[PDB]
């Protein structure tokens, strides 16, 4: 208390906490900050019943009104009861905040309905966020019926310009996750559907992607799977456009028999053809290689091959190449054992 | 090299060693070893109680005799008050529950009387009271053979029912491992 407004203030707060031996609980957290720039009014309720009917309740009332333009508010409502034996829980949380011209609001709603008699659960969630320059909207649902889970995910990114949907499946100890992500910004016709599934020994691995920008119809494929004996994987990448086309195929065989791979690449540039092929096998009988690549430009061509056989009994390495480049008869014979 | 004239003694000795080893691991079971350890702990505890009971009296007599000549009886009285009386923590009222009052001294440890905590875990089917524990006799006190978890609910969403974690299962598994190891002998390796 003083003749100065800025010197005079009020700070106070209640720290109530009561436990009755009836397994009864009570919490009060009060806050009131009385000042010339901000008028806080904080109060939270939380009462719990540790005896029969374990009802969970919680109320937050947040009122911090500033005397300079920013006006903050939020309230938390915690509703968790035991409907006869069915357990009903409701969560209502809202956060609302503006200063002078900027808007910020994200609302939320949660509902859970579980059946302990049968292990069935019904979980439902809602998300909506609204801002001055941002829009948030999401929904999550799930169905856990005693081991069988049915999870579905979806969201709306900036009014859904970017779509993301997910699907989770886990039944009879077999995981399965499926999801999609797509883009609707400018010419970016992006669309990826990642997929993954699991088992006791194998877990299939597949993925795709399409860029689809203007005249670029790019594609890439990833295909592989896992076992206790080897790892097969195949990456297939295709970048095609109006005139040129980028074609590559990657083949990877891994097993106890031997190491076999095939990275096949071809390119087509109008009057130019170049193809890029290898045969690399690595088994217990020895390393055998083969290289295949020919240069087709207009008419002048450069045909080349290369083979190899690394074996303890005998080594087979031969080379030969010929071309008609500029009318010149270029040729070599490079073979030796 | 493993079946020559000087190897029969080695084979017989290894067979005898396997038999004696099986005899010993027939004894280092779960409940057998638990009972043996508890009995040994109780025996050594009783012997230590007797020895400390003798030594406290002897040291008190020595201290009294020394103080009756050097006029230092005040320190002897202070030490006797600090050791014989110790301190009595009263009943403690906490979230876990009501802890009975206990005195930490020399005689309370001589008598081997422990008050276990009397706590009530919320949302549980099993309660643990304040059980008197005697350290001199432990072969018959608190024998973990049959234990089951109470059913409990967390976050009002995760309800775990009762699960019987019983040491007979582990004892059976150990005996099976014993039999499997004994059945496996070490001989010359196969060409495979």
């Amino acid at each position: 208390d003083s003749v100065v407004d800025l010197l005079s203030y009020n700070v106070q707060g209640s720290g109530e906490t009561t436990y009755d031996h009836k397994n009864t609980f009570t919490l009060s957290c009060d806050g009131s900050l009385r000042h010339k720039f901000l008028d806080s009014n904080i109060k939270f309720s939380h009462v719990e019943k540790l005896g029969n009917n374990p009802v969970s309740k919680g109320l937050l009332i947040f009122d911090a009104s500033s005397s300079w333009g920013p006006q903050m508010s939020a309230s938390v409502h915690l509703d968790s009861k035991k409907k006869q034996h069915l357990f009903v829980k409701e969560v209502k949380i809202d956060g609302q905040f503006r200063v002078s011209s900027f808007y910020a609001k994200g609302t939320y709603g949660l509902s859970c309905q579980r059946d302990p008699n049968t292990g069935r659960l019904n979980g439902e969630s809602n998300l909506r966020f609204n801002s001055s320059y941002l829009q948030g909207t999401n929904q999550i649902t799930g169905r856990y019926e005693d081991g069988t889970l049915s999870l579905t995910s979806t969201s709306d990114l900036q009014s859904g310009i970017i779509k993301n949907t997910a699907s989770l499946k886990y039944e009879n100890y077999e995981l399965t996750l499926k999801s999609d992500t797509n883009g609707k910004y400018k010419n970016f016709a992006t669309s990826n559907k990642m997929d993954m599934t699991f088992s006791k020994q194998n877990a299939l691995l597949r993925s795709e992607y399409q860029a689809d920008y203007e005249s670029l119809r790019f594609f890439s494929l990833l295909s592989g799977s896992l076992n206790s004996h080897g790892l097969e994987l195949n990456a297939d990448i295709l970048g095609t456009d109006k005139i040129n086309s980028g074609a590559h195929k990657a083949t990877l065989r891994i097993g106890q028999d031997g190491i076999s791979t095939s990275a096949t690449t071809n390119l087509k540039c109008s009057l130019l053809v170049l193809e890029n092929e290898l045969n690399a096998e690595l088994g217990l009988s020895g390393a055998s290689m083969k290289l295949t690549t020919n240069g087709r430009f207009r008419e002048h061509n450069a045909k080349f091959s290369l083979d190899g056989k690394a074996a303890l009994t005998e080594l087979s390495l031969g080379s030969a190449y010929q071309a008609m480049i500029l009318g010149v008869d270029s040729k070599n014979i490079f073979n030796f054992k | 090299a493993l079946s020559s004239a000087s190897l029969a003694h080695m084979k017989a000795k290894f067979r005898e060693t396997l038999e004696d080893t099986r005899d010993r691991m027939y004894q280092m079971d779960i409940q057998q070893e638990l009972q043996r350890y508890l009995s040994l702990v109780g025996q050594v505890y009783s012997t230590l109680v007797t020895y400390i009971s003798d030594w406290w009296t002897l040291a008190a007599k020595n201290l009294t005799d020394f103080a009756e000549q050097y006029s230092i009886q005040d320190w002897a009285k202070r030490m006797k008050a600090l050791v014989e009386q110790g301190f009595t923590v009263p009943e403690i009222k906490t979230i876990l529950g009501t802890m009975p009052a206990f005195e930490v001294s020399l005689q309370a440890l001589q008598k081997a009387t422990f008050q276990t905590p009397d706590f009530i875990v919320p949302l549980t089917d099993l309660r643990i009271p304040s059980v008197q524990i005697n350290f001199k006799d432990l072969k018959n006190i608190k024998i973990p053979s049959r234990f089951s978890t109470p059913e409990f609910t967390i976050l009002n969403t995760f309800h775990i029912p009762s699960f019987t974690i019983d040491f007979v299962e582990m004892k059976v598994k150990i005996i099976r491992t014993i039999d499997q190891m004994l059945n496996s002998e070490l001989q010359w390796p196969v060409p495979d």
